[PDB]
């Protein structure tokens, strides 16, 4: 066998594009970045029906000001959230003030190629990249609302949308169409909620999708069973026309 | 044959190659094209940022290491990050223990000797990507060009990322020209935006898609994105 | 010293040794655990490589964590023990640093984490066990039921089953199982939780060893005998027709 | 320094002073010895200035990770404790701290812990810490009673501060007071002794030992 | 110091402490419990340094508990003690030694006899008919050794106790605030409820 | 690189199994027999010795039946010195929880920390198990008389008689057959003798070829006796059993 | 503060004709405070015998250390240790600790199961070792021991001699010690039997 | 760098087997024939010297080690590996019991250190097993007189009396033949000196035999008088002379 | 023994203004009744807007200064190029400086700037931490001497309305930038009377918008 960190051929870190593998299996988390608030939606996709359907975590909230959405081995989502919360609430004791998204971002991302054999190049303690990737959305005041994408490569993109998981690609370039610079977060709500729909294998309802959005004025919020299955009913009568 | 010493950086071919060396060589070829040219007051550096989507950000392929020091990267960038912190760390070190602006000459032999180690240490990785560093000191100005095999030139001018040899070339002839544009920032800006041109293909150049970085005699390294590298195109 | 990657990406996004520790858990004998409206059991089947034991002493499959949880598994036996104890310990240290017993859920989420930790740390193998955790939380009468797997992965569940044959008593219980009105009583459950296990254990009472857990620290095991009066009483109500 | 908290019918009462001493020097009178932790916690400091803004900014972070991590809000106790616990791993370093955690939670109601930095945590209804304790206490004790208005209450904790205020040398500036209840803290305003002596002695009659 | 007395009868040991925590010049409670359950049929009394003492107690009530589950058995007083001299013992030698003394009386179900073991910071252990830790003893085991009697109801345990807590209510200096007292017997534990009046 | 030569002695077949637990099992099932029967009134641990001569010394000689503490016993299937690097420690943990409690340890307690320390070699460290399994006899306060039995595996469960190494499906099919809840000492002695004579891959057995050891409760003391038969005592007890 | 002198205690042994006898008070306190009216000190492993005076948290400690290691020294050798042996065990055991010893004071005796020679030996808290033909004492009464030993002594005595004297050089050597006495007990050690015999004697 | 070996380089087959041990136990099959016979007075080691070269001096190497004053060894297999052995188990003597308990440990006790070191070869990460097998005799006060043979595995186990390395068989056969439990020592020497004939191909005498006894005790190679516990050492290596003074009586 | 501390003098003063704020302190240097320097500021410019002083243990205060500026370059480098505002920057030195409470960093710092709206603002710390923000404040010799003229002049304390039977305070207006400097150079010409160790020159620092500006004045050099 070889290491965990060596090169393909063609320039590339083995590991991690077989991590980027598994992560295409994922639950489906969509984020939409508007001026008027970020909203991330997933499917929870329960492997059963006994499965008691709100006990799937899969948007967090790493401060007031930042949320996030995970998709891919969820449970590899674990130390990466608790060090986003650490990170964010450290620094608002070290500086007092909210830390910025890009920076939590950032601080997440430098866990990613922390993996390895001993990696002479410092102590690189994690047997293999992380199976998931984040959608991280938040607010700051330099930089108004944000969504970024957090992949096991240790980079990390700003979307005004983006879709992750099994249907991705697909999604993305839904997304692609829809978007616009004057969006709603209502219309947001939709589109996540529609698209969602579509890529999904079971009937999308309040029991296997989730929406949350973040907002200046009230934060991270994820949003109750009923506030979401009335977007749900405010979508099918919105497709139900043209 | 490769398939059999190219497991790891700790082996040597039959013929006296290393083959993951190469191999991480090869990622830089894959990002995006960086340009760098110095005339004897200022040193530029023109980078093509590169998106995933028409959704997406440009990643920034620029880095401040000091106020007299900077670098575009060409690859990975994660261990852009790891290197240019390195640069950062180092260059500090100088001025507080020495009150010493770093050498560029010797931030290069530093960033030689530290992608080394991987080159020859078990279960490590070279580093996957390229580095066009630019700097003013003591001695004027400075662009050096850093490659994962370790190995680190200086240079009038240059380029890095998929296509390079387009601007590689031009610049190998506006050579002459550029080598004497002093005292004048925006011109070798310009040549620096030519130059760039040489290696596309896809789009010409925008707001979202350019990045310029300038350091010189009395100017401190400064990042140059869209909004203001709007008269440059 | 040894650090050897173990659980590590294959070409199609899996991390095999993960997935193999699934196996063992398909190996291992199966488990149910079904909550009611104001308790929780966990039945267990008994293993059969030999038999001439001394059922007195052999560590039974469910483990109370602390005086109002507990956990049963299926798997590599002995991995599950140091499951159980590093459980445990939380379970006091919580204790003593937040002066209240820990919640299913932190239970849980501890355990799991620690399953998660072996899936990605060197020099080790995952843990060739899933587990069932089911209590009640400190003051609290709503029954708990959790699972998790080697992945780290964990969640809950109205009732749910791991260990051979997992596969067929689920659907037992999927369709025995009605989330408008979960077996009202300690019997009922009990029985649903005995009919289940019939399903596979196939006719064996002393192959059945079922546990009731009630809101305030009231756990108890079933005695050979009681069991035996569930399996009795139930072989009727497939009979009588 | 001054520092009480008291619990009651209608809630707690927190009130301290704020002057900072450097021996004999004041070296402040507009210190907030009350950090307000989270909408229904408060700890109160006395000791080395450093150690308690420091290690209960802390505390502060501290229970903010907990609601993170646990969805629920940090009882008192386990908030005391963190402290607490804190200061005991520092036991024989030198740090200097007397302080109360106040605060409700729908579980415990209102509560008040006393910890300071020899390790001692304990729970109880009324205590006074700083070097004007005694006074504080000796005003606090004989006028305290469970059936308290509200607004008997602000005032009486308010008093015990002017009490230590006038006579520990070390106590002194303004006092600050804080209701907790069902609903949270309620900030009941910031009292300059400059002022509130005079006033209470007019229209109260009481301070007889001094004349104006 | 504060008062540690504890006195085993024939049926039952029962441990008093004092009721207060003073600092410095006042006394901050008058209601303190220095006692922890280390197992359903075993108590501990615990008396020293301001912190040790609750920490101490505490991290051995865990330790009890821990086995209590790992092995679904209660460990006999004799052997909870000796757990806690062997804490002191190595205590003692490290860089910031415990500096609590303690009493421990269970009831030993399996011999189906009281025990009440007293035990200095210093892991020095011995059992006896009743003990106490601090000046306390100074007083009482005079008293102890004259109207003691190995065959005591659990309740002429508590006169006698009573006998105790009065000498030292009208010879010692410092105004310890009463007593809380436990019984520790066949039945478990209680707390007397009654004493401060009887 | 050094990977190259590892053999990754704890990972998961895709049946999940682990491979080498599997074969240490393999490994010892060509271990001399040892057996365990427990009684109403004691424990019998009898094993058959694998490697012998003429010149073979019986006499000084003990490996497969070993003193754990007083109370407490185990006999061998395995590798030997595997065997005394597991005892040497078990000893110890005795001692231990004897000076922190003074009082013995719990047989079950010691077996299971035996057993946990066989997980470890399971699941970290990357190197290869004991090959070795346990038979333990002992006495406790708590369940009197146990028997329990501990492989490679770290898997460890109780008995009423058991046999390991060596023929264990035949062994144990003849236990099953000639065991009874309410034996005796006496009784279950000889069956753990017939059964070896049945099981053996020798000719006749012999003395020199056994080792035997009882746990009895004698009733004029009332401390438990562990008695590690002499080659004499062997070779008496082998013929009042009629094998001569 | 001197570890030595806040419990209190003594030990004395002597060797007689085919018999040693090693005895010891009973008193533990704290100080002035008498606490305890039966701490023994003497403690066997075997047929060897150890008295251990000084600290009794130290007392206590090594006591369980000598009973692991002679435990575990029969399981390994598969007899009994021996005295000289033992003896050679506990210098070095003692030793070990030498810049932060145990604050006691050891005495062993026994007889040799092989010679049938009686033995008997003290040590100082560090480990040196004084083997005597005569007698060892210790603790702090050890000068009035000494006086008494060396007084009252005479080689050779049978048992039922050795104890008188061993008894009376315990007795009243602890008598003028404020931290001993409140109890005494005497072990007469023969090959076959040992008897333990305990005294009457001021209770003050 | 470093020794990143840290898993073991002896595992388990699927047949059971421990390959590496198996192949030990080979290399110690092409080692030459060493012995041990046990009389009721005395213990003898003997093996041959095979001088490798005749420009090599014989002398200047023991294959027959003292271990204490009253234990030896002799090997077959590896000598290296040997050598190395003695060192370890000659110091263990001391640390593990001489320094402990004032004097020296008795032959089970000491070879069941030696065995010890050998198991590790056979499990700890990075080593192989040593490729010896060790022939160990000695005396005890306790135990009288003994002789243990300790494998690769780390296996030992006790003889009456016995041969390994090349010619281990036939010699096991010799001796089962002349070996009963009244043998004066004198006469185990010549037996051991027939069993060893058999084996040696070649010259035959005390400059290409070496052979040791534990027997009495020999104050005059004490080097000390005063003393009247420590009677002397009871291993003895016999010198060529006497060596010849028995073979000329064959 | 080898004492790792020494008092180099020296004094500072902070006032924070409506839309300003000046931090000003001596220039003379000394070691024990020695002048080291008549020249050799401690009053820096930090970037960002922010000007602190750390006086006391000059070695101590240079370190520490040295570890800000550094605090302030990293926070633009790892939080791509934002400006630390002085809230900030001061909960930064309370952790720079509780980092050394079992060796503190024998000073008595303090900085000045404005707010995030705008408004001037002072912070000061204790050796090991505590600080707040201030109308203003002044640290080290002379702290004792300036401090009580400050809040007379500059807080109006006990000053009351004429004709009042002082029943009511003086309203309490604000400063300008040249009053400021005026009871700076008071403050500071009255420390140097008094105090041997105050004199030589005295530097401010102004802090507006604008930047920050530097003013110089002559103290008494004896
Ligand atoms: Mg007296
Ligand atoms: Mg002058």
């Amino acid at each position: 066998d070889r290491g965990v960190s060596t090169f393909s051929p063609e320039g590339r870190l083995f590991q991690v594009e077989y991590s980027l593998e598994a992560i295409k299996l994922g639950s489906t988390a969509i984020g939409i970045a508007t001026k008027e608030g970020v909203v991330l939606g997933v499917e929870k996709r329960a492997t059963s029906p006994l499965l008691e359907s709100d006990s799937i975590e899969k948007i967090v909230e790493i401060d007031r000001h930042i949320g996030c959405a995970m998709s891919g081995l969820t449970a590899d989502a674990r130390s990466m959230i608790e060090h986003a919360r650490t990170a964010a609430v450290t620094h608002n004791l070290y500086y007092d003030e909210d830390i910025n998204v890009e920076s939590l971002t950032q601080s997440v991302c430098d866990l990613a190629l922390r993996f390895g054999e001993g990696a002479s190049g410092e102590e690189r303690l994690m047997s293999r990249p992380f199976g998931v990737a984040l959608l991280i959305a938040g607010h700051d005041a330099d930089d108004g609302y944000q969504l970024f994408h957090a992949e096991p490569s240790g980079t990390f993109y700003r979307y005004n949308a983006k879709a992750i998981g099994s249907g991705s690609e697909g999604a993305q370039a839904e997304l692609l169409n829809e978007w616009h610079s004057s969006l709603t977060l209502k219309e947001a709500e939709l589109l996540v909620l529609k698209i969602l729909k579509q890529v999904m294998e079971e009937k999308l309802d309040e029991n296997n999708a989730q929406l949350s959005c973040i907002t200046k004025q009230d934060g991270f919020k994820i949003y109750d069973n009923e506030k979401t299955a009335e977007l749900i009913k405010e979508l099918k009568e919105k497709e139900a026309a043209e | 044959f490769r398939n059999n010493y190219d497991g790891d950086t700790v082996t040597f071919s039959p013929t006296g190659r290393l083959f993951q060396v190469e191999y991480a060589l090869e990622a830089i070829k894959q990002g995006s094209v960086t340009v760098g040219l110095r005339s004897n007051t200022h040193a530029v550096l023109v980078a093509l940022k590169r998106n995933a989507d028409e959704l997406s950000s440009y990643q920034k392929k620029i880095i401040k290491c000091d106020e007299h020091m900077g670098l575009s990267l060409a690859g990975l960038a994660p261990d852009a990050r790891v290197l240019s912190n390195y640069l950062r760390q180092q260059c500090n070190y100088s001025s507080l223990v020495f009150n010493r602006k770093l050498a560029v000459e010797r931030a290069g032999h530093l960033l030689c000797d530290k992608a080394q180690k991987n080159t020859q240490s078990y279960g490590g990785r070279p580093y996957g990507v390229g580095l066009l560093i630019i700097g003013y000191d003591k001695s004027g100005a400075h662009l050096l060009e850093f490659q994962p095999s370790g190995n680190v030139t200086e240079l009038y001018g240059t380029a890095i990322g998929a296509r390079s040899q387009g601007a590689k070339t031009y610049l190998e002839r506006t050579l002459d020209t550029f080598i004497k544009i002093d005292g004048n920032p925006d011109e070798l800006i310009k040549a620096g935006v030519e130059a760039i041109s040489q290696s596309l293909r896809d789009e010409s150049l925008t707001v979202d898609n350019l990045s310029i970085a300038i350091v010189g005699k009395d100017t401190p390294f400064t990042i140059y994105d869209g909004e203001a590298v709007a008269k440059y195109i | 010293g040894y650090d050897r990657a173990l659980s590590i990406f294959s070409p199609d996004g899996h991390i095999f040794q993960v997935e193999y520790a699934l196996e063992a858990v398909k190996r291992g004998t199966c488990a149910v655990g079904v909550k009611g409206k104001n308790c929780v059991v966990l039945g267990c089947e008994r293993r059969s490589t030999l038999k001439l034991q001394d059922t007195r002493i052999t560590p039974s499959k469910v483990s109370k964590i602390d005086s109002h949880v507990v956990l049963s598994f299926s798997g590599l036996n002995a991995d599950s023990r140091i499951l159980i104890e590093k459980a445990r310990v939380e379970a006091q240290s919580h204790r003593l640093t937040l002066e209240d017993p820990v919640t299913v859920e932190y239970l849980t989420r501890y355990v799991a984490g620690v399953q998660q930790r072996y899936t990605q740390s060197g020099g080790v193998r995952p843990f060739g066990v899933s587990t069932l955790i089911a209590g009640f939380d400190p003051r609290d009468d709503e029954p708990k039921l959790y699972q998790t797997e080697p992945s780290g992965i964990y969640s809950s569940w109205s009732a749910q089953t791991i260990g051979r044959n997992s596969k067929t008593v689920r659907e037992f219980l999927e369709k025995n199982y009605d989330r408008k009105e979960p077996p009202a009583t300690v019997e009922e459950c009990v029985k649903l939780t005995v009919r289940s296990l019939l399903e596979v254990v196939q006719t064996g009472a002393k192959n059945i060893e079922i546990t009731v857990v009630k809101p305030d620290s009231d756990i108890v095991a079933l005695s050979s005998e009681e069991i035996n009066q569930y399996v009795t009483q139930i072989e009727q109500e497939k009979q009588e027709q | 320094t001054t520092t009480l908290a008291f619990r009651f019918q209608g809630g707690i009462i927190v009130a301290v002073d704020s002057r900072a001493t450097a021996g004999n020097w004041v070296a402040s009178q507009t210190v907030k010895k009350v950090i307000e932790i989270n909408p229904f916690l408060l700890g109160t400091m006395a000791g080395g200035a450093a150690d308690c803004q420091f290690w209960e900014t802390w505390l502060g972070s501290q229970c903010r990770l907990h609601e993170l991590r646990e969805k629920e809000r940090i009882s008192v106790a386990a908030a005391s404790k963190i402290l607490s616990n804190l200061v005991y791993q520092y036991k024989g370093a030198g740090l200097s701290m007397g302080t109360m955690i106040c605060g409700y939670t729908r579980k415990e109601g209102p509560t008040i812990y006393y910890v300071d930095s020899d390790g001692t945590r304990l729970k109880g209804d009324i205590f006074c810490v700083g070097s004007g304790q005694t006074f504080a206490y000796g005003v606090l004790d004989s006028n305290y009673k469970w059936d308290l208005s509200v607004e008997d209450a602000l005032y009486l904790g308010k008093r015990s501060i002017l009490a230590a205020a006038h006579r520990d040398a070390y106590s002194g500036g303004s006092v600050n007071l804080y209701h907790v209840t069902e609903d949270g803290w309620i900030y009941h305003g910031n009292h300059d002794v400059g002022e509130l002596f005079w006033k209470v002695k007019e229209e109260e009659g009481s301070f007889n030992n001094v004349i104006g | 110091m504060d008062i540690i007395l504890g006195i085993r009868v024939q049926d039952s040991v029962i441990l008093a402490s004092s009721k207060a925590v003073t600092r410095g010049i006042s006394v901050l409670k008058d209601s303190d419990d220095k006692t922890r359950q280390l197992s359903p049929h075993t108590l501990m009394s615990f008396a020293g340094e301001a912190g040790d003492t609750v920490q101490f107690a505490e991290y051995i009530q865990a330790n009890i508990q821990l086995y209590s589950i790992r092995e679904d058995y209660e460990l006999s007083p004799q052997a909870v003690s000796s757990f806690v001299r062997q804490e002191l013992a190595k205590s003692i030698r490290s860089r910031r030694p415990y500096q609590v003394n303690v009493l421990i009386g269970g009831y030993d179900k399996k011999k189906n006899k009281p025990e009440l073991y007293q035990i200095d910071y210093l892991g020095t252990k011995v059992e006896l008919p009743y003990g106490a830790h601090g000046y306390s003893g100074f007083y009482t085991f005079s008293l102890l050794d004259h109207h003691y009697r190995p065959d005591m109801t659990t309740e002429e345990g508590l006169d006698l106790l009573k006998l105790c807590v009065q000498e030292l209510e009208k010879r010692m200096p410092m105004d310890f605030k009463g007593v809380i007292v436990k019984i520790v017997d066949k039945d478990g534990i209680r707390q007397v409820d009654d004493f401060q009046a009887q | 690189g050094s990977r190259r030569y590892d053999s990754r002695t704890t990972i998961f077949s895709p049946e999940g199994r682990l491979y080498q637990v599997e074969y240490a099992l393999e490994s010892i099932s060509h271990a001399g027999t040892a057996i365990g029967i427990m009684a109403s009134d004691g424990i019998v641990l009898a094993a058959e010795r694998k490697v012998t001569s003429t010149l073979l010394e019986q006499d000084t000689s003990t490996e497969k039946l070993y003193k754990l503490n007083d109370k407490i016993a185990v006999a061998v299937a395995g590798l030997t010195a595997d065997a005394e690097i597991l005892i040497n420690t078990a000893r110890i943990h005795a001692q231990n929880y004897l000076k922190t409690y003074n009082e013995d340890i719990p047989v079950e307690i010691l077996v299971r920390r035996l057993s946990d320390i066989k997980q470890g070699y399971t699941q970290h460290g990357g190197l290869r198990p004991f090959g070795v399994s346990f038979i333990y006899a002992g006495y406790d306060d708590r369940y009197g008389y146990q028997l329990y039995t501990s492989n490679p595996s770290g898997n460890y469960t109780g008995w009423k008689a058991i046999s390991v190494g060596a023929n264990t499906s035949a062994a144990q099919t003849l236990l099953q057959m000639d065991y009874k809840d309410d034996m005796k000492v006496d009784d279950a002695i000889e069956l753990a003798l017939k059964t070896l004579s049945k099981t053996t891959d020798s000719s006749a057995l012999t003395y020199d070829r056994l080792e035997f050891a009882t746990i009895r409760k004698g009733a004029n003391d009332g401390e438990v006796y562990q008695k590690i038969f002499k080659p004499q005592e062997i070779k008496d007890i082998l013929v009042k059993t009629g094998i001569t | 503060s001197d570890p030595s002198s806040i419990n209190g205690g003594i030990v004395v042994a002597m060797t007689g004709k085919d018999c040693v006898a090693i005895a010891c008070d009973l008193r533990l306190g704290s100080q002035s405070l008498g606490v305890s009216n039966k701490f023994e000190k003497i403690f066997h492993y075997g047929h060897v015998f150890l008295g251990i005076t000084g600290l009794a948290t130290d007392v206590t400690t090594l006591n369980e250390m000598f009973r692991y290691k002679t435990n575990l020294y029969k399981l390994k050798e598969e007899r009994a240790i021996e005295p000289e042996t033992f003896t050679q065990l506990v210098s070095s055991s003692l030793y070990e600790r030498r810049f932060g010893p145990y604050f006691v004071g050891p005495v062993v005796a026994g007889i040799n199961s092989k010679s049938g020679k009686p033995f008997i030996a003290g040590f100082d808290l560090i480990g040196c070792i004084d083997e005597a033909k005569d007698f060892i004492v210790s603790g702090t009464a050890s000068d009035q021991l000494f006086g008494m030993c060396e007084s009252l002594y005479e080689p050779n005595l049978e048992p039922e001699d050795l104890f008188e004297t061993i008894s009376q050089a315990l007795l009243n050597a602890a008598d003028r010690d404020a931290l001993s006495g409140w109890g005494a007990v005497v072990y007469i050690i023969k090959k076959d039997e040992v008897v333990k015999r305990y005294l009457k004697m001021r209770q003050d | 760098m470093t020794d990143r070996y840290s898993f073991s380089l002896t595992t388990f087959s699927p047949s059971g087997k421990l390959g590496q041990i198996d192949y030990a136990l080979t290399a110690v099959k092409q080692g030459v024939t060493s012995l041990g016979i046990k009389a009721t007075n005395g213990v003898v080691i003997a093996t041959e010297k095979k001088s490798s070269s005749p420009l090599a001096m014989s002398e200047t190497l023991s294959k027959v080690s003292l271990l204490t004053p009253d234990i030896g060894a002799v090997y077959s297999g590896m000598g290296p590996d040997y050598r190395v052995l003695v060192d370890k188990s000659r110091k263990v003597a001391h640390t593990s019991y001489k320094r402990i308990y004032g004097e020296y440990p008795p032959t089970k006790l000491l070879v069941s250190e030696v065995a010890k070191i050998m198991q590790e070869a056979t499990q700890s990460g990075g080593v192989r097993p040593f490729g010896v097998s060790l022939l160990i005799a000695g005396h005890d006060e306790f135990n009288g007189f003994s002789l243990y043979q300790v494998d690769p595995s780390g296996s030992y186990f006790p003889w009456k009396a016995t041969a390994i390395g090349k010619g281990s068989v036939a010699a096991k056969t010799f001796l089962e033949k002349r070996w009963n439990d009244e043998l004066e020592l004198e006469d185990a020497i010549h037996i051991a000196l027939l069993t060893l004939k058999e084996s040696v191909e070649g010259e035959f005498n005390g400059d290409t035999i070496e052979l040791a006894i534990i027997g009495d005790e020999n104050p005059d190679l004490l080097g000390y008088t005063g003393i009247p516990t420590d009677k002397g050492p009871r291993f003895r290596k016999l010198t060529s002379q006497e060596i010849n003074d028995r073979l000329e009586a064959l | 023994q080898f004492n790792p501390y020494g008092d180099n003098g020296g004094t500072i003063l902070g006032i924070a203004g409506e839309d300003f704020a000046v931090l000003a302190g001596d220039t003379r240097n000394i070691t024990d009744y020695s002048i080291n320097s008549r020249y050799e500021p401690k009053v820096f410019d930090c970037g960002d807007n922010i000007v602190m002083s750390a006086n006391g243990f000059a070695a101590d205060g240079d370190a520490l200064v040295k570890r800000f500026k550094n605090s302030v370059k990293w926070y633009h480098f790892d939080h791509n190029d934002k400006k630390l505002s002085i809230n900030s920057a001061a909960r930064n030195i309370q952790h720079l400086l509780y980092g050394k409470r079992f060796f503190p960093y024998y000073v008595h710092t303090i900085i000045a700037g404005l707010d995030e709206d705008g408004k001037g603002a002072v912070y000061s710390f204790d050796p090991v931490g505590s600080y707040e923000r201030e109308q203003c404040r002044a640290g080290g010799a002379a702290a004792s001497l300036i401090m009580p003229f400050l809040d007379n002049q500059v807080n109006f304390k006990n000053q009351y309305e004429p004709g009042t039977n002082g029943k009511v305070k003086k309203p309490l207006k604000y400063l300008s930038v040249e009053e400021v400097i005026k009871l700076v150079r008071d403050s500071f010409t009255s420390a140097t009377e008094r105090h041997i160790q105050v004199g030589d020159g005295l530097e401010i620092l102004i802090v507006t918008k604008d930047g920050v500006r530097k003013e110089f004045y002559e103290l008494k050099r004896d």
